[PDB]
């Protein structure tokens, strides 16, 4: 269900508020590990020769205690942006005395504020800590939606409150982060805790924060209401914002005083389950895509690779798939053979890349639906596969299915076929190469005959995540160019990000291809609407096919075939992240490019600013032929 | 050693404010070590303080003390660390110090707390960035003001008007407060932004002069009239954490900061007398009300000290 820390900044005995915050129900603990009024001079006579302590002792908790139950804050009077060089000297010196105190604790976390505009010493001295040997511990970033100067009561005569709205004045919260982060280079190891007001900001404000990583929510007992039996709740608008939370899996802290006094905390805490155990239920395809989230994957090729058994298990286990396949070969064979030469008329039915043998039973399926006649080859290279084929062939198929070792490319057939089906496409249509396999096979069908899928298109769309940049980032790799991981694509269930722009077609493909002169290379234009100030770092990628007339299959999420959790989204990253204001258009570029060797994408966005063409030659990345 | 008095005083004295009669209040905080609480001390004999076993009274805290206020001869207003304004009153005998009322309404440290001119309410200011209004007698909030937008430093009551008070906040604002407006704050200062403001005292004969210290040991007076900066000294190499003035006719005005010194100004803001007898932060100064010539510093390094003014 929910994990739950409590925010306190008064601890008079750490083993006794500890039991007090666990027995309300609460999974950890967000306190001072100096004394948040106990400021400490560093440089300046008498003052710095202060008698210690200087702090409580470790002793007064187990390892497994300060590693698991406890979250460090840095005291408030740290200010190490200050405009006075003292205030700044001593902070600096105070920041790093408090931030290896809880390294030496060995927290799992530390808050730290962003209060105010100017956070650049505050992010130089949390740098030079992460480069002070490597670590896990995360440094939770404590950002309000909205900045307190813009929560301020109107009560000031001389001062009034500027009611007049400005856009990019109501995210300055997100630039306070944005610039903190860009100045400690996306760290792996700072996150956001994002602080939650009486007063929600407008929608464009919040969905600033959609691909961020976000770690914790801040939930002040001030923002809760009170319900007739006096219980404290929230707003509609608190609750939808908790549910999107609640999506991305973050912590939830509770901060403040008790305000519904005829009630335990907890009460706020019971509030927050009652809300998740109440959460509209997910969707199977969310219970399929449970741990795969913002998970990076490389696209199989299973052309140039043998697929291992438990890929063609996964690809098998979609029954409403193959159901959409029976279907579109059923209307096909009533469309080719009239009732009156049923008996006389039999089909030649030729599965290209047949793996283990679904499209073969669903080509069975569908003859004994439209009680038409089928004979069928079983056509895959893969010679594992062909194992499972022939041992089904021998037991069940019989002599009906005749299974064929082979490249489709290179197969001299005995005979011509009436109907070519095929499962060559990847999450981005013909990224596995189904154009060059059918375009190979196209010559052994009848002048009159059917590919079923007869098309496919690739969709992309614009994406805003910093935290997938993050994760692609991370994938350098020793022995090759040290920024290959972005000139990839990459499978993944997208979680934690903002689709910037509705998907566009970006390339097509049809089978037959009767074109007297065939080329599947490709250059495409692409322009996306942007309505909102954001940052691009790559392109989600989807495709839709038609199997046969309106038989379709889509992972294309307007047009998604229900219950298909089988193929995740693709991602095409960029080296630089791309700042993108309200109102202007990304313009991306895409190219297919191909050898007799080799087939690969190449990518620049030209608008609003120019990327590097990604992937040049296929320099990084490449699909093999 | 009294009844209901600790053993031990915490070592970080807090504030020290000597009643009508000469007898002292002081507050401590245990700001390190094991248990992070404070204390309440009454001492008769001000020359024996901190010594506990010769405490006229003493009580324990839940929380520190972060600020410290008489109410009357007999109340004791306290700003706690566990965001309780907290009530206490002398004992008939006033040989005990007992809890009227602890009330959890700021949600972060109560840093700060003044008795308006009424003697039946109360003003705190919070790290919460609130300032709250107190009914004492009914013991609740009148009202509660979100006006500052960083935590608030101080919050100065008028000395002869009830409705009236003044605070400053790390959001650089000095705030003019009357309760009888319907915006009932006024902001006020140099026209210029300066240093931070970190501390507050009305002047208290001129009913519209008050003084201001700064994160940058600048004492400034102020006429609300002119509300322009008439005065202002570089006393102090560190931030000014307490004004005082005497009780004289023409009042002295003392200076204690962080630079772990002590100042006594003129009214022209010029300095009379400096002691740096604390070895750590100057936290309070009181005048004696029987010997003006009389004023008693305590800091964190746990000295009581009585010093001698010319
Ligand atoms: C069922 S997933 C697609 C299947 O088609 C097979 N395949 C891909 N390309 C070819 C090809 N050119 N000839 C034969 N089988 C192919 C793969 O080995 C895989 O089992």
């Amino acid at each position: 269900r929910v994990s739950s820390g409590r925010d306190l900044n008064c601890v008079p005995e750490i083993a006794d508020t500890l039991g007090a915050v666990a027995k309300q129900g609460f999974d950890f603990l967000c306190m001072p590990v100096f004394h948040p009024r106990f400021k400490r001079e560093f440089i300046q006579e008498p003052a710095k020769n202060r008698p210690g302590p200087q702090t409580r002792s470790d002793l007064l908790l187990s390892g497994r205690d300060w590693n698991t139950l406890i979250v460090g804050k840095l005291s408030p009077w740290i200010r190490p942006d200050s405009k006075v060089e003292k205030i700044r000297r001593n902070s600096e010196a105070a920041m790093l005395q408090e931030l290896n105190f809880g390294a030496y604790l060995g927290l799992p976390a530390f808050l730290l504020p962003l209060n105010q505009e100017d956070n650049t010493n505050l992010a130089r001295v949390l740098t030079n800590h992460i480069h002070t040997g490597h670590h896990s511990s995360m440094f939770w970033m404590r950002v309000p939606l909205v900045a307190p100067e813009d929560l301020r009561d109107d009560i000031i005569e001389n001062a009034p409150t500027t009611h007049t709205e400005e856009y990019s004045g109501e995210e300055k919260t997100w630039m306070w982060w944005h610039n903190f982060r860009t100045l400690c280079d996306y760290s792996k190891r700072i996150a956001v805790a994002l602080e939650i007001g009486a007063d929600l900001p407008s929608n464009h404000v919040i969905d600033r924060w959609l691909g961020e990583p976000i770690k914790a929510a801040i939930l002040p007992t001030s923002i809760f209401l009170t319900n007739k039996k006096g219980f404290p709740v929230l707003s509609k608008m608190h609750q939808r914002l908790i549910f999107r939370l609640l999506k991305l899996e973050v912590q939830f802290i509770i901060t403040g005083t008790n305000h519904h006094s005829e009630k335990e905390f907890c009460s706020y805490l019971q509030y927050l389950e009652y809300l998740s155990q109440n959460r509209p239920p997910p969707n199977a395809y969310e219970l399929f895509a449970k741990g795969y989230e913002d998970y990076l994957q490389s696209p199989l090729q299973p052309l140039m690779d043998n697929l291992e058994s438990q890929t063609y298990e996964v690809f098998e286990k979609d029954p409403i798939k193959y159901s959409q396949y029976q279907q579109a070969i059923y209307k096909c064979l009533l469309d080719r053979v009239p009732e009156e030469e049923k008996d006389t008329n039999v089909q030649v039915l030729m599965v290209l890349g047949a793996g283990r043998g679904p499209l073969v039973n669903a080509s069975l399926r569908a003859a004994k639906q439209a009680d038409r006649r089928i004979k069928l080859y079983a056509v895959e290279k893969n010679p594992n596969a062909v194992v499972t084929l022939e041992n089904w062939q021998f037991e069940e198929w019989g002599s009906q299915v005749t299974v064929v070792s082979s490249d489709m490319r290179e197969w001299v057939a005995p005979e011509k076929a009436d109907i070519i089906v095929s499962e060559l496409l990847g999450s981005f249509a013909d990224n596995e190469l189904s154009p060059e396999c059918l375009d190979g096979a196209q010559h052994f069908l009848k002048d009159d005959g059917v590919s079923i899928p007869g098309e496919y298109t690739s969709f992309l769309a614009p994406i805003s995540s910093s935290k997938l940049y993050n994760e692609v980032r991370a994938c350098r790799e020793k022995d090759r160019d040290p920024e290959a991981q972005f000139e990839m694509p990459y499978v993944v269930r997208l979680h934690n990000f903002h689709q910037l722009s509705a998907p566009q077609p970006c390339f097509t493909f049809s089978h037959p291809n009767r074109d007297p002169m065939i080329d599947n290379n490709r250059y495409c234009t692409l322009e996306f609407p942007v309505e909102v100030n954001t940052v691009l770092h790559g392109f989600a990628g989807y495709f839709e096919t038609v199997l046969y007339q309106d038989i379709t299959l889509s992972i294309r999420p307007e047009t998604h075939s229900p219950g298909m959790f089988s193929w995740f989204p693709i991602l095409f990253p960029i080296k630089q992240p791309i700042t993108v204001r309200e109102g202007q258009t990304i313009c991306v570029r895409f190219w297919r490019c191909s050898n007799s060797k080799k087939v690969w994408y190449e990518w620049a966005v030209t608008a609003p600013v120019c990327s590097a063409i990604h992937n040049p030659t296929g320099r990084s990345y490449t699909i093999g032929l | 050693l009294p009844p209901n008095a600790p053993a031990c005083m915490e070592r970080q004295l807090e504030a020290a404010r000597y009643r009508s009669d000469g007898a002292l209040l002081l507050g401590a905080s245990s700001l390190s070590g094991r248990c992070w609480a404070g204390s309440l001390w009454l001492f008769k004999d001000p020359c024996a303080a901190p010594n506990e076993g010769f405490c006229s009274a003493g009580v324990q805290t839940e929380a520190g003390v972060a600020d410290l206020t008489w109410v009357g001869e007999r109340g004791i207003l306290v700003a706690s660390d566990s965001g309780a304004v907290e009530l206490w009153e002398l004992d008939e005998n006033e040989t005990l110090i007992v809890s009227k009322f602890c009330k959890y309404e700021h949600d972060d440290i109560v840093s700060t707390v003044s008795v308006l001119s009424s003697g039946t309410q109360a003003v705190s200011g919070s790290k919460d960035i609130c300032i709250k209004v107190w009914d004492l007698a009914q013991q609740v909030v009148l009202s509660s003001y979100r006006a500052h937008a960083a935590q608030v430093t101080c919050v100065a009551a008028s000395p002869h008007k009830d409705s009236v008070f003044l605070s400053c906040s790390e959001d650089n604002r000095i705030l003019l407060w009357d309760t009888r407006c319907p915006k009932p704050a006024s902001q006020i200062g140099c026209s210029a932004p300066g240093y931070l403001p970190t501390s507050l005292a009305w002047h208290p004969q001129q009913s519209e002069v008050f003084v201001f210290g700064d994160e940058n040991g600048t004492v400034s007076l102020v006429d609300t009239k002119s509300t322009s900066c008439v005065l202002s000294s570089a006393v102090h190499s560190q931030c000014v954490t307490g004004l005082v003035f005497s009780p004289h006719s023409v009042p002295f005005l003392a200076s204690l900061s962080e630079d772990c010194s002590l100042a006594v100004l003129d009214s022209s803001l010029s300095e009379l007398f400096r002691s740096q007898a604390h070895r750590d932060f100057v936290r309070d100064a009181t005048w004696s009300p029987l010997n003006h010539s009389l004023l008693t510093t305590v800091g964190w390094d746990h000295q009581v000290v009585h010093h001698v003014v010319p």
